[PDB]
RNA sequence: GUGCUCGCUUCGGCAGCACAUAUACUAAAAUUGGAACGAUACAGAGAAGAUUAGCAUGGCCCCUGCGCAAGGAUGACACGCUCGUGAAGCGUU
């Protein structure tokens, strides 16, 4: 057969993972995505709970998601309210 | 004291040594080798490394002054 | 050792002549230092999601191969360099 030519693999692999592992790993890259762009874009607002919940202290409002909080940005008015 | 640091000059010149084998032209490896056996004040061991840094390359200036 | 003597002369030998002229890492040893990489254990398969084909490039890194062929995880290994502070020299005051 043609050994050069067939599909890649190799031994000791371990195979692909279930949904479930790529699910939590899905989650676990956005909540690294989105830590990043809070890092870049330099938010106070932002808070991780003792039970590990995002957090907006501007707002104080929770999120169940990382996106809940990326698309939390009304903001500006609660921002301008406790600003003062 | 006195074998923890021989092991760790034994480590800073074999790390010295390799990063000299990977690239030879570079001369900057050449000065911190050189820089860092002046500053553990062995004279003949840096003025061997510059002499072998100028075998390397002699029409740099900065191996030199660096030298002098 | 062999052969022969215008020998000494017994019949054995002596003497003389001629030929033949330099082996061995000299051990049947005492020593000495290097190790296959198998057992256990450490160990853990390149390319920014995952599963992956590979060709190179460098040399105090090698192995298989008769190789100027081809393999050995792509054989392995092989990333961080726009302003002030001072000093020296030069020309003006
Ligand atoms: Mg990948
Ligand atoms: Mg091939
Ligand atoms: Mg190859
Ligand atoms: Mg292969
Ligand atoms: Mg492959
Ligand atoms: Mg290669
Ligand atoms: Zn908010």
């Amino acid at each position: 057969m043609d050994f050069q030519h067939r599909p890649g693999g190799k031994t000791g692999s371990g195979g692909v993972a279930s949904s479930s592992e790529s699910n939590r790993d899905r989650r676990e890259r956005l909540r690294q995505l989105a830590l990043e762009t809070i890092d870049i874009n330099k938010d106070p607002y932002f808070m991780k709970n003792h039970l590990g919940s995002y957090e907006c202290k501007l707002c104080l409002t929770l999120h169940n998601n990382e996106g809940s909080y990326l698309a939390h940005t009304k903001h500006q008015t609660n921002l301008a309210r406790r600003a003062a | 004291d006195e074998e923890e640091l021989n092991d760790y000059k034994l480590r800073k010149r074999k790390t010295f040594e390799d990063n000299i084998r990977k690239n030879r032209t570079v001369i900057s490896n050449w000065i911190k080798y050189a820089q860092w056996e002046e500053s553990l004040k062995e004279i003949q061991r840096a003025r061997s490394i510059y002499e072998r840094a100028l075998d390397v390359d002699y029409r740099n200036i900065t191996l030199w002054l660096k030298y002098a």
